[PDB]
RNA sequence: GGCAUGCUUGAGGUUCUAACUCUGGUCCGUAAUCCGGAUCGAGGACAGUGUAUGGUGGGCAGUUUGACUGGGGCGGUCUCCUCCUAAAGAGUAACGGAGGAGUACGAAGGUGCGCUCAGACCGGUCGGAAAUCGGUCGCAGAGUAUAAAGGCAAAAGCGCGCUUGACUGCGAGACAGACACGUCGAGCAGGUACGAAAGUAGGUCUUAGUGAUCCGGUGGUUCUGUAUGGAAGGGCCAUCG
RNA sequence: AUCGCUGUGAAGAUGCAGUGUAUCCGCGGCUAGACGGAAAGACCCCGUGAACCUUUACUGUAGCUUUGCACUGGACUUUG
RNA sequence: AUUAAAAACACAGCACUCUGCAAACACGAAAGUGGACGUAUAGGGUGUGACGCCUGCCCGGUGCCGGAAGGUUAAUUGAUG
RNA sequence: AACCCACUCCCGUUGAAAAGGUAGGGGAUGACUUGUGGAUCGGAGUGAAAGGCUAAUCAAGCUCGGAGAUAGCUGGUUCUC
RNA sequence: AAUGGGUCAGCGACUUAUAUUCAGUGGCAAGCUUAACCGUAUAGGGUAGGCGUAGCGAAAGCGAGUCUUAAUAGGGCGUU
């Protein structure tokens, strides 16, 4: 479980920050989570922290 | 500060800010002050002449608490928004 | 083989007891899974605290069907 | 000044009228075990409890 | 492809003498195995020394080398969770008795709808006590991601369809508590899941799964920005080591 | 104004309790006790004491050594 | 010196190793001086300890000695972004 | 034998003596003993080596300074209700 | 039967400076107070500076409010 960050879909920066386990589940998420710099619920989609 | 060993409050919080140059020359002088300045204004050197404000102070901003006393005249002195209406009440002006 | 090892002991049961006034918020009963079930006005938390929803007094009625424990508050 | 005050407590401990300020603890560097809603409310300046003001403005030489 | 050469530069080798060196000869200062000066010789841009730099370096130096402990040493143990000890509220010690944890999960979360497990029985043409089922009796003994305890029919167990509330801002009020920490949370606002609708939803049946500050890194920012406009650096917010 | 015993007691008593013995004071001897005198225990423990020795503890340093740049030049040849 | 005179140290003899002279080496921030007005049969270090018979196996570790020249690698250079 | 030493016993231990005496003992032409003068000194000398010695002091002399080092330790802290 | 003291007489241990906090006690009072220094000098002068009359915010700033916030909502701190 190495953690991976959540990157908002709309223009801003905002984002969530979780785990998941890279050798079990390795395609990307896409969960519809809100954002609150524009808020509304949109789209993450994300990984890479650095 | 020394708790016997453990990690003291002063190193276990952490540090929070800075503290503003700008600020080391700012003033306030309230309106209960206005009236103790002689010859109908108030400037910055006419709130030096009285001890109501230090010398190396450059920016005054007058606020609000009590009473203005008297109808002066505020030369390069901001004041807030009750105080501007309490100066220009009794008899005040204001100009730079 | 060897043995030392507790856990630091986490204050569990019965708070405000059977005839006192709650406020709207309070703390019933710390619980390890339901001993007291949730009854008129109390509300059942995360980690199975019984906490006031309303104002009144403790009742701590055996009602019903399984033998269950109630905790309400009678707004007396 | 004859008088030196712990420059360390200095920058920890804002003094107000309403007492001492300070953050907290826990918001640093482990951020993603800790819920929303502890990080919600370890986010704000608190103030100091009566047990450590005598320690700390006698650090903070006021007393 | 490159013909040729100079206008250059960088590393080697050989040679030269003029820097430099000589704890070589001979004069002279001088009556001096010092030291200079002159000259002859020999080495020679090496040696050597200054500064920078890698390597070696107990030759030397300043230190460190934990606590508990039926004395000390050895072994063991240090944080966290569950039961007993624990005296029917909390709390409660021992190098007392027993076990565990340093995580998993994008569904193992949310919601709507639906459904009960396990066991004996008796059934012999590969399994024969046993798999697949048809359940008569049944009568929670099953299951719960994981230790133990405590809980589960509105099942908190199980299956399926949609799906992100594993939301943002907070937060009345409590529990715990020396402090730092910690625990629960109605409600309000903004937006969303499901559901026809009341409503449920701020993760997981619950309690372990962790780590302060100071340093740094990264993304924002309304703030600051040492004459001024910017930057640099700092601040706040989010986050990583 | 300084006995014995048996107990008791910070746990081995001239001084406490009970009870026996015992006129007052030397001198010569002997050392069983006064946990006798001498030295703020050397053994043991402890001190976030010290000293000095060791090394493959940590951090350094003298010395030794490598190269760069100076002091340091010309001339050829091989060569990028 | 003042609780240990010994089986301890030394020793002749032995072996290893360094040192070509402005020697290795030592004391000296250096100049200098010892080694030595000596010169490898000399001089320093080390171990062993007259004599007699002898002094076996192992070069992995660590040191010391030599060897190519491949990787690594410092200051200094200062291409490029 | 002198001289130099110090193996043994006994005494002495508040000594005649802060290391001796009496009986015995070892070397006694040498790697001997000794006078006088000189040299080496404090992470520093010298050491046939014992941590020996360096003015009765030695696992780092003495003295004066930093200095009233430091001591979570020990001891003490003075009239009255 | 733990330490310490043979005895006497002298001596021998909470001081001082500078900053500060609290109490008590005074002076002035929305103000109080001077430091160096001047002074025929414990006077008088000197109010530079310090604290108080306003707070909130990390800050810009805004101010009887302010901060957070999308929020005139909540909440923190403040206000005869």
């Amino acid at each position: 479980r190495e953690l991976i960050r959540l990157v908002s879909s709309a223009g801003t920066g905002h984002f969530y920050t979780t785990d998941k386990n890279k050798r079990t589940k390795p395609e990307k998420i896409e969960i519809k989570k809100y954002d609150p710099v524009v808020r509304q619920h949109v789209i993450y989609k994300e990984a890479k922290i650095k | 500060g020394f708790e016997g060993g453990q990690q003291p409050l002063h190193r276990r919080l952490p540090k929070f800010g800075f503290v503003s140059l700008k600020a080391m020359d700012r003033a306030e002088v309230r309106t209960s002050e206005l009236a103790k300045v002689e010859g109908d204004v108030v400037s910055l050197q006419t709130l030096k002449d009285a001890n109501l404000i230090n010398q190396h102070v450059q920016r005054v901003k007058v606020m609000l608490s009590g009473e203005v006393g008297r109808a002066v005249t505020l030369k390069g002195i901001a004041a807030t928004k009750g105080a501007r209406a309490a100066i220009e009440a009794a008899g005040g002006k204001f100009e730079d | 083989t060897r043995n030392g090892r507790d856990s630091e002991s986490k204050r569990l049961g019965v708070k405000l007891f059977g005839g006192q006034a709650v406020k709207a918020g309070n703390i019933l009963v710390r619980l390890r899974g339901t001993k007291f079930h949730a009854g008129y006005g109390v509300g059942l938390g995360k980690d199975h605290t019984l906490f006031a929803k309303v104002d009144g007094v403790v009742k701590f009625e055996t009602k019903g069907a399984f033998g269950r424990k109630y905790v309400s508050i009678v707004a007396a | 000044p004859k008088m030196k005050t712990k420059s360390g407590a200095a920058k920890r401990f804002k003094k107000t009228a309403g007492g001492l300020k300070h953050k907290h603890a826990f918001k640093s560097h482990i951020l993603t075990k800790m819920t929303t809603k502890r990080k919600r409310q370890l986010r704000g300046t608190s103030m100091l409890n009566k047990s450590d003001v005598a320690r700390v403005e006698r650090s903070l030489r006021l007393r």
